């Protein structure tokens, strides 16, 4: 059981899902999305062509 | 050098030498305040006698 479950949604392009994870640098995780470097929690990450 | 890990590296990875130092510098920290020990048990003995 846990007391927050924050589900975030977005889309990016495939070469930029390795930077959706903590301890992360790029275009993406430094200026759009940045996780902390203890994030605790799951990233999925499926093709929408 | 603590600081061009800090520097070089990326926190991620910084962390792990950073604990791999601390574990090291306590060790020898240890080691020092034990002998420390020892030795004024030594010198306690003799200005008791």
């Amino acid at each position: 059981c846990f007391t927050n479950v924050y589900a975030d949604s977005f889309v990016i392009r495939g070469d930029e899902v390795r930077q959706i994870a903590p301890g992360q640098t790029g275009k993406i995780a430094d200026y759009n999305y940045k996780l902390p470097d203890d994030f605790t929690g799951c990233v999925i990450a499926w093709n929408s062509n | 050098v603590l600081n061009d890990i800090l520097s070089r590296l990326d926190p991620p990875e910084a962390e792990v030498q950073i604990d791999r130092l601390i574990t090291g510098r306590l060790q020898s920290l240890q080691t020092y305040v034990t002998q420390q020990l020892i030795r004024a048990a030594e010198i306690r003995a003799s200005a008791n006698l």
